[PDB]
């Protein structure tokens, strides 16, 4: 269940963290979360275990030892932990909460205690890290998208639009673009000078998207650098060229009437690999696998009793 | 039907709503501004117009909008903007004019008229003439209003009226007789041909019915000579009372320009100029000014002003400084009343007396704008200080009397006393020092004092602000002589009457260490007991029994005194509350949270200590022996058990077991289950058993609680009813009703404990900003006010709480709607945990879906739907609405000022004959509610979804928001008095208690408070830097107050979903 090639996962108000088997859409393990939903689910770069971001807590199964329960638990922080995010090296793990902090974890070291602390006026909605590993970007609920350096502990900190919250952020494998996404539906993309390697790494603005009209809920760059998805409160992930900017495929679970009033929202994705794929996180208690291309709905992943928040999504030799 | 035509329109109109409500078309837009129009309801159709902007920008041209906003100056550069990039455009012209005509530009009104006259379109020919006719009215040039009228029809009213003026004007006064009367005949058939769904033209025929029987008396100023005075005098009355928009004023002017030219009326247009610099018409009232006094509109702008017309030039003098032009203003007055002294002490020779003493009352009001712009050009600091003293004290001589200059007077002094004691606890942030400070504070001190009270005399019934504004000097400054002196000296001169409005401040200051500041209350008190005893007795018998010692010693003295005087009814009055304290809860009641308090310390918190406090006073209070038959049968059924639980509690205080403790434990644990199952059964009490005395009472001269007021002939307590509902609640308040000697019953609530005198202070508040209220013109003219209640408390414990009739909380009504419609109470609810079983802790993002998710699978009718069903008619259903929406409104800024918080759907009712809102429980004040740990609120009122429905469809826009307007406009205004009893209780002694829950000195704590109130009243409450204006900060708390992001997060029994 971290043995088969693809790592799968689900997650959300229903008390379990649940396995599938990406080609059959059969569930494969189930876990015990309780006391929470989870706010968000990341597979480390290790592919053993997965954490699970929830209330006040990080508790992270196991994906080899194939049954049990939590292997580390992570205590002590009051409000929500509402993201997580990895270094490749095996031993670090970062991660926003409504408590205004992104933290710094030592997983190879005992402690509640985080190795850094990073405080902000504004809760944290979303952490994440540029590929050269020496960058955590960091975005707010005031606004604010702050660029912290990890070894010269330099904060710089960027508002575009905003004195709206900005959603979820990420940056393409490549490094070239950087996108956040806010509350009023909008994306933003910056082109990334490379400074590295005795840093600047500064970012030049280029288009803001009208992705949405209701809340934006998160952005992912595919594998490729080819694409860029938009995950929204009105109930679709938008696929959006690179090259373009403009809108390629959308994927959407909206009624087929105007009174309907909705049945779900469209929480979270992941790409596949190979970038011919997504993964889709809804509030209908469903995951989905999309073919990117045509849009078509090659999957439904049915199981969870209340609705979905997480998707975890791994391709790794 | 006439009063059943209304009725038509009023239940139409609901159905056109309810149209409205499946589906927003132009089509049903036009057939409802036009159905509230006949309805006579202006605003709230305003709103429909304010939807129909921000949705169909699509009868088009922005001027056609700002046009039928009556912003007749907004859609003038409108038009030139859409005319100069256009073309020629026939009807872009027509209004054009319009707009010219409305304000009064009939310079350009004419030669636009002329100028162009191709006019190939000839509606465009017909249409042009009426306008051009009266543009050359006010023009002068009857030859143009001749060519102009005699192409205008005989059939038209508007075309029968001009004859009857170009006749009056070359004297043909038999024409102009049959002219007048065809208008009327031509204007009533015309009121029946649009019967009902016309413009302002209903409201506008009564400006035209106006100016025909003012163009009858035109008539008869004509060849009449001696009625030169009597029509001056209907005319000069007629215009104090009425209230027509500038506009409409300026054709009435017209009338009567006729025959009186503006130099001979003077006061007629500077009253007139008075009220379009009010209004907002500068440019207009400066026109108006340039003609009375003769001279340009000053375009030799470097040259000293006209003191031909004193009167005139100070008008221009205050324009001035309300247009841009302030430095420039403040400086030509400076010289102006320079030059009024020496036209006053030179050039009065004797034989003028009269023009001495007006002309010395103008200079007052120079002195108060000279003192008032000095104060707004350069602030308050070392320089400025004396300088305004100086202005205010000579208006304070030149007027003597004159509440305001007064007032200005003592205000100043005072505000120097604060910056000198702002800048020195700045000093001290960072003993010849002291000294000085005490010189200046005092300096300034005792004028002040002494100010406030020749002021206080001359407001009388209204100087609540003032009054106060004594007692801060008074209670502050631990007294030196020389200031209580002052003191001493007002209270003296000033009427006893006064301190009534004040009497709660008075007694929450009885017990002060400061030595000659308790003399003079005590004094004070006590004269005030000697006129309107009642005024006293309640209050005093709370303080009378005090656990702290002074307090109820220096009470009762002034009691005593009383008894000299009123003995039997100090008596009653002491009994009546002892009495009743008994009643609020009972013997058992209080075992049972001293039981649960008991275990909570012993068996949850091993505290002995504390189990041993709440227990041991328990037993005290019944060591005393019964007293009523409740008092006996408890002792019986529970009495030998607890003494002798008490007996085991003592074995263990001396032999420090817990075997002992275990025995008492094991008997307590039986009078407990006992108890409770009891408890459920208390829903009613009898006099007979639960107190006698109560019973006994008849004919007593002790007033019915809270009833009393001078003015008013006093009602006592004539009997009261043998049988006390108690409503089953957590604190099962009873329902006791008492009888009145007016014949009359009088219902209270009997709580039992809660501190209720925050309430209490709140009423108070209300009180004022009632009277505010009923005083701005706006605001009496719809009606706006806070429903208030009686609050008569009775200790730090229990209370009386006068009952409204026809209420029922917003909770009743909605579980009585849901039981009747056969719908799940709480569904919201139940939708909410079905889909998140953790919903209290999930983000902001995924809280928002959870709640928008229940709201869309719920109605929002319920109240607006059970309110139509309540209604015996349509008109009273309509009447209901427009009360309602009122009523909140006022309440919703009011309740903001006040930072009222908990405005759960048990915390608000209806009364359901007015319709009109009202609210109760005064816990959470300022920010309190919002600052809270758990669950804090992001709201500041509720105006929540089923609230906005109840409205009108166009709620927000229409009425809800205009009353919003008014209302904050009237408290920004009045921001001192407002900030004189916030401050009162914020500072009162024996109520800073609310404040220090932050943890669940203060001196730095109440200071912040107060300058979040201050912020409110000063647009500065949002951003600390922009100082927004009335409608924005309006706005933006709307925007708050209906943010899912904000009402997600309410706790959950607030019903964010109601
Ligand atoms: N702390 C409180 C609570 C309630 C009241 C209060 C005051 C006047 C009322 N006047 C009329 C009505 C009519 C229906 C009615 O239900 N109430 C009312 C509302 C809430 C709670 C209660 C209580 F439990 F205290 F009895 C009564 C009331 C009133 C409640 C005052 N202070």
């Amino acid at each position: 269940v971290g043995s088969d090639p693809v790592i799968l996962a689900t997650a959300g108000y229903d008390h379990t963290v649940r396995f599938w088997q990406a080609h059959s859409g059969i569930c494969t393990r189930t876990v015990q979360h309780q006391d929470s939903q989870v706010n968000a689910l990341e597979v480390t770069p290790d592919r053993s275990m997965i954490a699970a971001a929830g209330y006040q807590h990080i508790r992270m199964y196991d994906l080899n030892s194939n049954n049990p329960n939590p292997i580390i638990s992570y205590d002590g922080v009051n409000k929500n932990i509402a993201s997580v995010g990895f270094h490749e090296d095996g031993r670090w793990m970062y991660t926003g909460g409504e408590d205004c902090t992104a933290r710094i974890w030592d997983l190879r070291s005992r402690n509640l205690q985080c190795q850094r602390i990073f405080q902000v006026n504004a809760p944290i909605n979303c952490v994440c890290l540029h590929p050269n590993q020496a960058e955590l970007i960091v975005g707010d609920q005031s606004g604010a998208i702050h660029i912290w350096d990890l070894k010269t502990d330099h904060n710089e900190q960027l508002i575009p639009e905003p004195e709206v919250s900005i959603t979820s952020a990420h940056i393409d494998p490549d490094a070239s673009y950087m996108a956040a996404v806010n509350s009023t539906g909008n994306c933003y993309v910056w082109n990334l000078t490379g400074g590295i390697g005795d840093e600047v790494t500064q970012l030049i603005p280029k288009t803001k998207i009208p992705a949405h009209t209701r809340y934006a809920l998160q952005c992912r760059f595919s594998p490729d650098s080819t694409l860029l998805a938009t995950c929204s409160a009105d109930q679709t992930c938008k696929i959006w060229r690179t090259s373009n900017f403009s809108l390629m495929t959308e994927l959407s679970i909206k009624s087929g009437n105007p009174g309907e009033s909705s049945r779900g929202w469209m929480w979270g994705c992941a790409f596949s690999g190979d970038s011919q794929y997504i993964v889709t996180a809804s509030s209908d208690n469903l995951a989905r696998l999309w073919c990117v291309e045509t849009g078509e709905i090659k999957r439904e992943y049915g199981g969870h009793q209340k609705a979905v928040v997480c998707l975890a999504f791994n391709d790794s030799v | 039907e006439r009063a059943a035509k209304c009725r038509a329109y009023a239940k139409a109109l609901h159905y056109k709503e309810l149209e409205f409500q499946k589906g927003p078309t132009p089509a049903i837009l036009e057939s409802l501004i036009s159905i509230n129009n006949k309805l006579q309801q202006p605003e709230a159709a305003a709103g429909v117009l304010e939807y129909a902007m921000k949705h169909f920008g699509e009868l088009e041209i922005q001027a056609t909008w700002y046009e039928k906003l009556h912003e007749w100056e907004d859609a003038l550069v409108a038009y030139d903007k859409k005319m100069d990039t256009n073309k020629d455009d026939p009807e872009l012209m027509l209004g054009r004019m319009r707009c010219l005509e409305a304000l009064g530009e009939w310079g350009q009104l004419h030669q636009q008229c002329c100028e162009k006259w191709t006019l190939v379109n000839d509606e465009t020919q017909a249409k042009m003439a009426r306008m051009a006719a009266a543009a050359a009215w006010g023009l002068g040039q009857w030859d143009s209003m001749e060519e102009y009228t005699c192409m205008i029809p005989r059939d038209t009213h508007d075309g029968a009226f001009y004859r009857a003026v170009l006749a009056l004007h070359q004297d043909l006064f038999s024409l102009a007789q049959q002219c007048i009367d065809k208008a009327r005949d031509l204007l009533d058939a015309e009121l029946t041909a649009m019967a009902g769904e016309s413009y302002s033209r209903a409201y506008g025929a009564m400006v035209s019915c106006h100016m025909l029987s003012e163009l009858e008396e035109v008539i008869q100023y004509k060849l009449v000579p001696e009625r030169r005075e009597i029509i001056r005098q209907i005319w000069w009355e007629r215009l104090q009372g009425c209230q027509r928009i500038v506009e409409d004023w300026q054709k009435i002017l017209m009338v009567r320009s006729l025959v009186v030219s503006p130099h001979e009326d003077m006061r007629t247009w500077l009253k007139y100029a008075s009220l379009c610099g009010k209004s907002g018409r500068l440019a207009l009232a400066h026109k108006t000014l340039v003609l009375l006094l003769g001279v340009d509109p000053s375009r030799q702008l470097d040259h000293p002003l006209p003191t031909v017309h004193p009167q005139v030039t100070y008008a221009y003098m205050k324009n001035m400084w309300k247009s841009a032009r302030k430095i420039d203003a403040f400086q030509h007055m400076q010289h102006f009343v320079q030059t009024m002294q020496q036209q006053a002490q030179h050039a009065i020779a004797t034989e003028d007396q009269q023009h001495k003493q007006e002309l010395h009352k103008l200079m007052a009001r120079c002195f108060l704008k000279l003192g008032e712009w000095q104060l707004n050009l350069q602030g308050i600091n070392e320089s400025t200080i004396p300088k305004v003293l100086q202005y205010y004290s000579a208006a304070t001589e030149h007027d003597r009397s004159w509440y305001k200059a007064w007032h200005a007077w003592a205000v100043m002094n005072f505000e120097a006393v604060l910056h000198y004691k702002h800048q020195n606890q700045a000093r001290d942030e960072k003993k010849k020092v002291t000294e000085d400070l005490s010189k200046t504070l005092l300096m300034y001190t005792v004028p002040a004092v002494q100010g406030f009270f020749r002021s206080i005399s001359l407001s009388r019934g209204n100087n609540l602000q003032d009054t106060l504004r004594v007692l801060t000097l008074w209670f502050d400054y631990g007294h030196w002589p020389d200031v209580n002196e002052a003191l001493v000296e007002g209270v003296k001169a000033i009427q006893i009457d006064t301190w009534l409005q004040v009497i709660p401040q008075l007694i929450a200051r009885i017990d002060t260490p400061r030595p000659l500041v308790g003399r003079l209350i005590h004094q004070l008190l006590t004269d005030i007991g000697r006129y309107h005893p009642q005024a006293l007795i309640y209050p005093l018998t709370v303080a009378s029994k005090s656990t702290t010692t002074a307090r109820h010693n220096a009470a009762n003295k002034i009691l005593k005194n009383m008894c000299e005087h009123s003995n039997t009814l100090v008596q009653q009055a002491m009994m009546v509350s002892e009495e009743l304290i008994r009643v609020a809860i009972l013997w058992h009641e209080m075992w049972h949270e001293g039981l649960e308090e008991a275990s909570r310390l012993y068996f949850g918190e091993r505290n002995v200590k504390g189990m041993f406090e709440v227990l041991e006073p328990l037993h005290a209070m019944m060591e005393r022996g019964p007293q009523t038959l409740k008092e006996t049968s408890f002792n019986q059924a529970y009495g030998r058990d607890l003494m002798e639980a008490q007996e085991w509690c003592r074995k263990y205080m001396k032999s420090g077991n817990v075997k002992d403790l275990t025995q008492a434990w094991d008997l307590y644990y039986h009078v407990f289950r006992r108890i409770s199952k009891q408890l459920p059964q208390l829903t009613s009490l009898e006099l007979q058993y639960v107190s006698p005395k109560l019973l006994m009472c008849r004919d007593l001269e002790l007033a019915v609680p809270g009833t009393y007021d001078p003015n008013q002939p006093i009602i006592r307590i004539q009997s009261i009813a043998p049988s006390l509902q108690v409503i089953t609640s957590k604190q099962r308040p009873r329902k006791l009703t008492l009888m009145g000697s007016n014949g009359h019953e009088f219902v209270f609530l009997l709580k039992g404990h809660e501190d209720l005198r925050q309430d209490e202070r709140v009423m108070q508040l209300f009180g004022l900003v009632n009277t505010l209220l009923a005083n701005d013109p706006t605001s009496l003219r719809k009606n706006l006010s806070i429903q208030r209640y009686a609050v008569i408390p009775l200790s730090t414990n229990s209370g009386l709480i006068g009952w409204v009739p026809h209420c029922d909380t917003l909770h009743a009504l909605i579980r009585d709607y849901r039981e009747k419609k056969k719908i799940l109470l709480n569904i919201e609810h139940r939708i909410m945990l079905r889909m998140a079983p953790d919903y209290d802790h999930l983000t902001l993002m995924q809280k928002v879906e959870v709640f928008e998710h229940a709201v869309n699978n719920t109605a929002g009718d319920d109240l607006a739907k059970l309110l139509w069903l309540k209604s015996p008619s349509s008109e009273v259903w309509f009447d209901r609405r427009t009360n309602y929406t009122r009523s909140l409104a006022v309440m919703s800024m009011v309740g903001y000022i006040l930072g009222l918080g908990d405005r759960h759907p048990s915390n608000l009712m209806l009364d359901r004959l007015s319709g009109k809102i009202l609210h109760i429980d005064f816990g959470d004040c300022f920010e309190v509610a919002m600052t809270r740990e758990k669950f804090p609120e992001k709201i500041p009122f509720r105006l929540t979804r089923m609230l906005t429905n109840a409205m009108e469809v166009t709620g927000l826009d229409g009425n809800y928001r205009i009353t919003c307007h008014t209302v904050m406009e009237v408290l920004r205004e009045h921001k001192d008095s407002v900030m004189a009893v916030l401050e009162a209780f914020v500072y009162d002694p024996l109520l800073n208690w609310r404040l220090m829950d932050t943890n669940t000195a203060l001196n730095k704590k109440a200071i912040q408070i107060i300058n979040r109130v201050r912020d409110k009243l000063t647009g500065r409450d949002f951003s600390h830097d922009d100082t927004l204006d009335v409608p924005t900060q309006v706005e933006l708390l709307i925007k708050q107050a209906t943010s899912h992001e904000n009402l997600c997060q309410c706790y959950i029994g607030w019903c964010p979903f109601w």
